[PDB]
């Protein structure tokens, strides 16, 4: 719950106040994802319950689809440009 | 096949009587009508003159010429599919009494009898333990809800049918 | 305490001595293969030869290029060693015979190895030389394309055992290796271990002739040790893997008769002899396939980029899906799902 | 769905109320529905030891202002390593 | 503090430790010329789309893959049942294969010669 | 050597805020090495709570696949009280975590399964649709 | 049917060429129409108001998600016939509308998502549905990569459904710390009353609705939809749009909140006055899709709001595939091609359409004044409803503000008619070109329906009560 929250709530702070790259963007959005499931996985271990894990485990995968298709995006996104001023 | 979980008994979906609430795949591919069959044979048909009546309406380079064989062979294997996705779900109708079923329900009896007789399960045996039979039945009763999303079978012996 | 220390200190002397003289057993071997005799001068017989390289690499002065990031640089050598040895924790020589016996051994020797890539990733950024940069690209994509294949015949063999406790997966063996059904499986493993070590024929990543060197092109002294010893130290324990999944790790034959001959009640003489027995068997396995990679390094020519992705991702890749398909269908076919 | 299965593929830690919940929200009604308020704040109680924290807070509260000695069979701790010992 | 972690621990401290023994026992003497880049001797960007995909494929692939752990660690109790749902899952992924296959995704002078008489 | 192990997950806490030198870096990549330090200590915490299964999971996949791509992408673009732990001998199996998530998600969830599956597709044919020109 | 067509189309679209695009499309859009007419019977399922769980309680499939379905199959079919057939076969339109090779399997895979966020019983399946959706519409805008506008806008909208998912995930796993639970089955009144989830149940539904743009988070979507090419946008910005108001509606997690109503408010009021000094049609019918997208949202505050909302969904999904296909048209007539995306992009460019094609500004004028409402065109009645509903619940304010956005909206609807019943110099003389047959029927369809639609309003009320009563 601390360490998950926490990891959430610095990594939309860099997202948001981003003046510098669109990495820190793209690593935002990812350790946001990574709190998000920290917080789950310990709901889960307090309730000994297999929900949360399941949907741990699901959000692992679409994290994963979400980083491929997002990366394909900015690629897409340069090969008009050459060069991400941001 | 005993049930693990208490089902309903002879619950109406509609204005006919109950036959089976899910049924096996070969019951609902063996009690197809006639009819059913027409359905299935008017969209392999209508598929592949669908896509050459749409050729003929508006030329998709100008000039009409036939569309290709492949295309054709395509229209075909998917208008089956479409066909037989109909036909099986008007028979599972029948089957939760939705649609008029008073043949199916004879020859639903007829045969249960039979099987009583021969003294073998009503519904088969399953090859799964009964927690994966009642998982199976969860899975699959009333899938022919969504045949427009995902196509779902009953495959398994499962004993939650809804009758007594 | 003393003991956890003690057989800390014997394990990784043994491998820390293993990986030296595995390159001096590849030089001689090379030689020998090649008409000629290979070290057997520094030291009898050339035994001191890895030793001497180390003291002189260990003098060397370390250059850091202008352009470089100078941190990365001595760093990235130093975290694919370590991964590299911290491979080795799970490996065992006997039944529970190991530094970690744990339940996910398997995961961990995957999770690990996964890490692998990072010194190719890292040092093309960190030299900064072109020829570099080329070939930690064109590593980075080999060794990943490689890896989904280890894995995928790992995933393969645990469809025959449910465990991921090494030791388990080893005494599972005893009523046959699995290597003797899966014989095509223990063919891609070798080609696949031999292309995601960068070894030859598939030494694209670090090949002299097209590339000058390779990614290590600007490292000398220690960052240099430091990438031989994990180059080495890699080969040793993918065969490692190679073993315990499809030769039947430290199982060599039934030796009760012959234990129920020797002796007539549990003695450190027996458990001592036992050890042995088991050790050896696993340390031939190894041997048997050190031997082969430097066996494939003597006799092919290297593949192109364009060659080996062709490779991994039409040939092999479509026959691991192929073999997941059949595996599970016949073990359904004659009801023989493994259980936990 | 996976409610009610632990980590282990048995109940959860926290079933026993819930399934009995169930068995009130089964039995009663919209109307009568409140009836069993109570089979709810068992349920949450296991999930989340809210009243069971506020009366150790209590029981602590008065512990700690407390001189006079206590005589009642103790609790002790004692290492990993001597568990069976003596 | 069992064999395990002590190990682990003790690794990253023998890399140090050599490093170290480089760093007090070499020499040390930079200058410009030895700090130049290596290029075969003397002083001196785009790519195909190939490069950029094996790398992105890799990943759902590696997915696909990983995912299949839980069934290998329950191919027993899931017995004929998930046995099934994996063959699905299992041709479903095999069909974007497929894809990739027939798109020819990783891949990366024949005019006669006429005379106007 | 006590107060080691009981703060310990406070210690990965303290090590994730001060990891979060991700949003601080000069250099992108030194951004990224940072991200993978970050999983890293996170893969500490999992096993802490007694997910270590996870903790090689997330190695596997954030580290092994996730940071990797990264990498590859940019070098070519320009509540103070104790639980009580008590035993019951009920479970005769031996079921872990990695089996009972094999088991609902083959069984009872086979729909999410199959729904993955096709967001796996999704994954495959969305990148070779926009980073490849046919013909 | 739909993932029988995915799969299948994976492997034709990967064996066929690229000049087989437009013939493959045809065959889908056949397809389509083939499943929505032989397969409609199973409605009979539904019969007093029937409800069924299914997929092991994942799914839930009633009356109101079996005619969201059939909507959407109907909209697929109407925009998949935009790409499958050519409006003219000059060369220029060749230029100007080509579909791309893999278009239509994210057009299949996008619907997939779409059907199963509405069907959607437990929040794990809900999660996924959304990323679906998410991803193969976040493709969609990008797979038009010659565009500089469109991978712009892609990358854009990549981040913020990024974060909106991000708050999603959150709110669902706050929702499952609270209660253990995945599922809004497990709610009821006595758990409503004995414990808080205003919180996360508004944060849940504030997540889902910023990612179709209400305000104050608009201008991002109105900016993408400007952006892309004309004929994603006629997809991109109606179908999230259904999915997302579908499941709010369905689940009724906000009952009377303040904080709804505020948003619901300003939603409103941004979408009426924003849209007043527009001059780029593209961003004229987005300001008019917020506008709509606040009328709305109107009806999650209140129980019984299934009738109001299905006629309000459904006259708004005609009318505007109706808009999007007159603006499509009257490319034919402009003196000027922008750009190969979008061909057409100021209303003045509209200015004396009636001297060209008289016929083609009156179907304009008949959509344009179903949206004003005035009757009897559908929006009039999708407008009636809506008041009734809200008045029957004691919103009085927001009917009034109601009143007030329709009023100022009306000002942008009739710029529109109004630069288009104007006069220009160069009038069309003759043509032998003849528009595609079938679009032109399809638009006529569609007039018709939102002509003469009202005369079937009782027949559909009986229906309606016997199928969701
Ligand atoms: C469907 C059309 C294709 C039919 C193939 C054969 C059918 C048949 O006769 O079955 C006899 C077969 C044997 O009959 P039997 O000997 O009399 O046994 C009597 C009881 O079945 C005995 O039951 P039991 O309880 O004793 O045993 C448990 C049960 C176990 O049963 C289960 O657990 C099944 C549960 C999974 C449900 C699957 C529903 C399909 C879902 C489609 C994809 C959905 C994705 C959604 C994504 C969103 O049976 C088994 O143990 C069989 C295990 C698996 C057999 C081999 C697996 C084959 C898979 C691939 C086959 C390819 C066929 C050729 C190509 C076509 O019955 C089976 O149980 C076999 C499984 C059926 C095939 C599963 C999937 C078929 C293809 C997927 C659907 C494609 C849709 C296309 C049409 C769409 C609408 C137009
Ligand atoms: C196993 C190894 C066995 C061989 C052991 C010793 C032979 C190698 C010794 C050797 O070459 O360093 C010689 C010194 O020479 C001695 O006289 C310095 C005294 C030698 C220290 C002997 C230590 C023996 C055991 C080491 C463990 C060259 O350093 P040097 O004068 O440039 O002095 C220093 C030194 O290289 C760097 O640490 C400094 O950073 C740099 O500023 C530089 O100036
Ligand atoms: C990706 C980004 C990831 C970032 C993650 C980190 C952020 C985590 C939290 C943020 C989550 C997202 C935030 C969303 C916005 C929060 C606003 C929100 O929910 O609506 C409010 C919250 O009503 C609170 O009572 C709640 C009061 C607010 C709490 C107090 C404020 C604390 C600040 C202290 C300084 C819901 O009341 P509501 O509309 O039902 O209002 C009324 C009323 O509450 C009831 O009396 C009526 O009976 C009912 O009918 C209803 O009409
Ligand atoms: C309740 C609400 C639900 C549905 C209501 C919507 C529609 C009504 C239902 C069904 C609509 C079915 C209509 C089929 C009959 C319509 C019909 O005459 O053929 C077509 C359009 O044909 C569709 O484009 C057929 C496309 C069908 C798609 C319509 C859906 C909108 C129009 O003839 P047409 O004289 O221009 O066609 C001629 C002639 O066919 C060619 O030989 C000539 O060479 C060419 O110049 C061409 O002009
Ligand atoms: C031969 C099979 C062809 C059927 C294909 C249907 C395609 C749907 C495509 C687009 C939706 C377009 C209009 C839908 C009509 C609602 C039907 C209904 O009555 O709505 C009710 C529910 O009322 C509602 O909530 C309100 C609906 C809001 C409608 C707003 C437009 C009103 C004006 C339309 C006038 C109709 C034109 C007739 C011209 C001669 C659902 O009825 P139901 O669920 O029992 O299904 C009907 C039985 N069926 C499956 C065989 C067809
Ligand atoms: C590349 C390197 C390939 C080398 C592979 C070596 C293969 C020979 C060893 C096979 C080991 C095995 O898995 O089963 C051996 C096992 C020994 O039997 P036993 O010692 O009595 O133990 C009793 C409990 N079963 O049970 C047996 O004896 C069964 C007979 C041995 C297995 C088949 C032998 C014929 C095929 C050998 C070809 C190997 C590849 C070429
Ligand atoms: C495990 C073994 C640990 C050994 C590490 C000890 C490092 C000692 C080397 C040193 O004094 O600094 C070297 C470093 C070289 O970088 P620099 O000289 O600034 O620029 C070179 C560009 N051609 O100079 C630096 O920039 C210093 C960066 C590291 C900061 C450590 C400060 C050490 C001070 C010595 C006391
Ligand atoms: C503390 C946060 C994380 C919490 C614990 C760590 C978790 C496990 C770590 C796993 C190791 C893999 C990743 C390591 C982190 C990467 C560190 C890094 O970012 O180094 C690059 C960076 C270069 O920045 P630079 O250009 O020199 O800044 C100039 C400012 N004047 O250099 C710097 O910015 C500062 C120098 C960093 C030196 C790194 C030293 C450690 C190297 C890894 C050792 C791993 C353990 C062995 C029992
Ligand atoms: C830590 C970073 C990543 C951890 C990876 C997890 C590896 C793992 O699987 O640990 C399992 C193992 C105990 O697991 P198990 O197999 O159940 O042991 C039973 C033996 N009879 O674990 C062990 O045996 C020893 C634990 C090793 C890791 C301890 C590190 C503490 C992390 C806190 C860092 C504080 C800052
Ligand atoms: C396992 C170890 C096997 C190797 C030991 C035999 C080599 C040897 O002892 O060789 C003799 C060595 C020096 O070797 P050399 O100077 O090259 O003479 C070789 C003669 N010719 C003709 C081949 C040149 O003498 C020594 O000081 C031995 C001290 C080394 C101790 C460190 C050993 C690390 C383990």
């Amino acid at each position: 719950m601390f360490i998950g929250t926490i990891i959430l709530v610095l990594s939309f702070l860099g997202f948001v106040f981003n003046r510098r790259n669109i990495i820190l963007a793209f690593i935002c959005l990812e350790t946001m994802l990574l709190g998000i499931n920290l917080i789950l996985l310990r709901n889960s271990v307090l309730f000994d319950d297999i929900s949360g894990s399941l949907f741990a485990i699901v959000i692992i995968i679409l994290a994963g689809v979400e980083s491929a298709i997002g990366l394909s995006l900015l690629v897409s996104y340069y090969r008009l440009r050459g060069v991400i001023n941001s | 096949s005993t049930p693990l979980v208490k089902t309903s008994v002879n619950y109406s979906y509609g204005d006919y009587p109950l036959i089976d609430a899910d049924p096996h795949f070969k019951r609902v591919v063996g009690y197809m009508r006639p009819s059913d069959y027409g359905v299935i044979g008017l969209a392999t048909a209508a598929l592949p003159a669908g896509i050459c009546f749409a050729e003929w309406l508006d030329p998709v380079k100008g000039k009409f010429a036939r569309p290709s064989v492949k295309f054709l062979r395509v229209a075909t294997m998917l208008g089956f599919a479409v066909g037989f996705g109909a036909a099986y779900a008007r028979s599972s109708l029948r089957f939760f009494g939705v649609t008029e079923n008073a043949r199916e329900y004879k020859k639903d009896e007829a045969q249960m009898a039979a099987r009583k007789a021969a003294g073998l399960e009503p519904y088969g045996t399953s090859s799964l333990t009964p927690e994966l039979q009642e998982i199976a039945a969860k899975n699959s009763a009333h899938s022919i809800a969504g045949l427009f999303i995902f196509p779902w079978f009953n495959f398994v012996n499962h004993p939650y049918h809804g009758r007594e | 305490m003393i003991i956890n220390i003690v057989e800390i200190l014997i394990f990784l002397v043994c491998v820390l001595f293993s990986v030296a003289y595995l390159t001096v057993a590849e030089r001689k071997t090379l030689a020998y293969m090649q008409r000629r005799l290979g070290p057997n001068f520094v030291g009898y017989y050339g035994l001191l030869q890895a030793f001497a390289d180390a003291v002189k690499l260990l003098l060397k002065e370390i250059v850091l290029p202008k352009e470089s990031n100078y941190i990365i640089l001595v760093i990235s050598p130093l975290i694919t060693l370590i991964t590299a040895l911290i491979g080795w924790v799970v490996i065992p020589l006997g039944p529970g015979i190991t530094l970690g016996e744990l339940n996910l051994g398997i995961l961990f020797s995957l999770a690990i190895g996964s890490l692998g890539v990072f010194g190719s990733l890292l040092s093309g950024w960190s030299s900064n030389s072109k020829y570099s940069l080329l070939g930690s690209i064109r590593s980075t994509a080999q060794l990943i394309s490689y890896e989904l294949i280890l894995t995928s015949i790992f995933i393969i063999i645990i469809m025959f055992v449910s465990s991921l406790n090494i030791t388990t997966i080893i005494e599972t063996q005893r009523v046959v290796w699995y290597c003797i059904p899966l014989l095509p499986l223990l063919l891609i493993f070798f080609i696949a271990s031999v292309a995601e070590t960068a070894r030859p024929p598939f030494d694209l990543t670090e090949s002299e002739s097209e590339l000058v060197a390779g990614y290590f092109t600007e490292y000398s002294g220690s960052p240099f040790v430091f990438f031989f010893l994990a180059e080495y130290s890699n080969i040793i324990l993918i065969s490692a893997f190679n073993g315990y999944l499809l030769l039947g790790g430290y199982l060599s034959f039934n030796y009760s008769y012959l234990f129920n001959i020797l002796f007539n009640d549990y003695s450190y003489v027996s458990f001592l002899f036992e050890g042995l027995i088991n050790s050896s068997a696993y340390a031939i396995k190894l041997v048997f396939l050190m031997f082969s990679f430097i066996w494939v390094r003597a006799a092919f020519p290297r593949f192109t980029y364009d060659n080996l992705i062709n490779f991994c991702w039409i040939i092999l890749l479509p026959l691991l899906f192929g073999i997941f398909l059949i595996i599970p269908s016949t073990l359904y076919i004659f009801d023989s799902f493994p259980t936990l | 769905t996976a409610a009610g299965i632990s980590l282990t593929g048995g109940r959860n830690r926290c079933f026993s109320e819930w399934q009995s919940f169930m068995h009130c929200t089964a039995k009663t009604d919209a109307k009568s529905r409140a009836q069993c308020l109570p089979n709810f704040e068992d349920y949450m109680e296991c999930l989340h030891h809210t009243k069971e924290k506020a009366r150790l807070r209590e029981i602590e509260s008065v512990l700690k202002q407390k001189k006079e000695g206590l005589e009642a069979p103790p609790v002790k701790v004692i290492p990993v390593k001597a568990i069976g010992l003596v | 503090m069992n064999t395990f972690i002590i190990f682990i621990i003790l690794i990253p401290i023998v890399g140090f430790a050599l490093l170290a023994v480089n760093i007090l026992l070499a020499v040390y003497k930079p200058y410009n010329e030895k700090l130049g880049a290596f290029e075969c001797g003397l002083t001196s960007l785009a790519f195909n789309a190939a490069f950029i995909l094996v790398a992105i494929l890799f990943l759902p692939f590696d997915l696909e893959i990983s995912t299949l752990l839980p069934y290998v660690m329950s191919i027993y109790l899931v017995s004929n049942y998930g046995f099934t749902i994996v063959l699905l899952f299992l041709l479903i992924l095999i069909i974007g294969f497929v894809y990739e296959i027939n798109t020819n995704a990783l891949k990366i002078n024949t005019d006669s010669l006429i005379y106007k008489l | 050597m006590m107060y080691l192990t009981y703060y310990f997950i406070e210690i990965t806490i303290f090590l994730a805020i001060l990891c979060t030198f991700i949003i601080s870096a000069k250099n992108p990549m030194v951004s990224i090495l940072y991200m993978i330090a970050l999983f890293v200590i996170a893969a500490m915490y999992l096993y802490l709570i007694g997910l270590g299964i996870f903790s090689l999971l997330y190695i596997m996949i954030y580290i092994g696949a996730i940071a990797v791509l990264f990498l590859f992408i940019i070098t070519l673009l320009d509540n103070d009280y104790n639980t009580i732990i008590t035993q019951d001998w009920f479970n005769i199996e031996n079921t872990t975590l990695l089996t009972t998530i094999g088991n609902v998600l083959l069984t009872n969830n086979a729909f999410i399964l199959l729904v993955l599956a096709i967001v796996l597709l999704l994954g495959i044919i969305g990148p070779i649709s926009i980073t490849m020109k046919h013909k | 049917m739909l993932i029988l067509a995915i799969i299948s189309l994976i492997t034709f679209v990967s064996m066929s060429k690229l000049s087989d695009n437009r013939a493959i499309i045809r065959l889908i859009n056949i397809y389509l129409i083939l499943v929505l007419v032989l397969d409609s019977f199973l409605y009979l399922l539904f019969l007093n108001n029937q409800t069924y769980t299914v997929m092991g309680e994942l799914l839930i499939f009633n009356s109101f998600t079996f005619y969201i379905d059939m909507l959407i199959y109907f909209i697929m079919i109407v925009i998949s016939s935009l790409y499958g057939y050519n409006l003219y076969n000059n060369n220029l339109y060749k230029t100007l509308f080509e579909p791309k090779k893999e278009l239509i399997i994210l057009f299949l895979i996008n619907i997939l998502g779409a059907l199963l966020i509405v069907h959607s019983n437990d929040f794990i399946t809900l999660f996924v549905a959304i990323e679906l959706q998410s991803y193969s519409i976040y493709l969609i805008t990008a797979i038009y990569n010659s565009s500089y506008k469109a991978s712009k806008a892609s990358m854009l909208y990549f981040f913020m459904g990024g974060i909106l998912s991000i708050l999603i995930a959150y709110s669902i796993n706050t929702y499952y710390s609270v209660l253990n639970s995945y599922t809004l089955h497990s709610l009821d009144s006595l758990i409503i009353n004995t414990l808080d989830l205003n919180l996360i149940l508004i944060a849940l539904s504030l997540g889902l609705l910023f990612k179709i743009g209400i305000a104050p988070l608009h201008k991002w979507l109105i900016s993408i939809y400007e952006n892309t090419p004309i004929l994603i946008t006629i997809y991109i910005s109606l179908i999230p749009k259904i999915s997302i108001l579908s499941y709010l509606v369905l689940s009724n997690i906000s009952i009377n909140s303040l904080v709804i109503s505020i948003l619901a408010i300003l939603t409103l009021l941004v979408g009426s006055v924003g849209g007043l000094l527009q001059i780029k049609i593209k961003r004229l019918l987005a300001f008019s899709g917020l506008t709509n997208a606040g009328y709305m949202m109107l009806l999650l505050l209140l129980n019984n709001n299934e009738f109001s909302y299905l006629y309000y969904i459904t006259q708004y999904s005609i009318s505007h595939l109706a808009i999007f296909m007159i603006i499509i048209f009257s490319i034919y007539y402009i003196n000027y091609i922008n750009n190969q995306y979008n061909p057409i992009i100021y209303v003045n460019q509209l200015k004396g359409l009636i001297h060209d094609n008289a016929y083609l500004v009156l179907s304009m004028a008949i959509v344009v004044f179903s949206f004003i409402g005035i009757p009897p065109l559908l929006g009039f009645f999708g407008k009636l409803n809506i008041l009734m509903s809200i008045l029957n619940n004691g919103y009085y304010f927001i009917s009034i503000v109601l009143i007030v956005a329709s009023l100022i909206s009306a000002l942008y609807y009739l710029y529109l008619l109004n630069v288009s019943i104007q006069d220009k110099n160069n009038i069309l003389i003759n043509s032998n070109e003849t528009v595609s047959s079938v679009l032109s029927y399809i638009l006529s369809s569609l007039i018709i329906l939102i002509t003469f639609g009202f005369i079937y309003n009782s027949l559909i009320i009986d229906i309606f009560n016997v199928y969701f009563n």
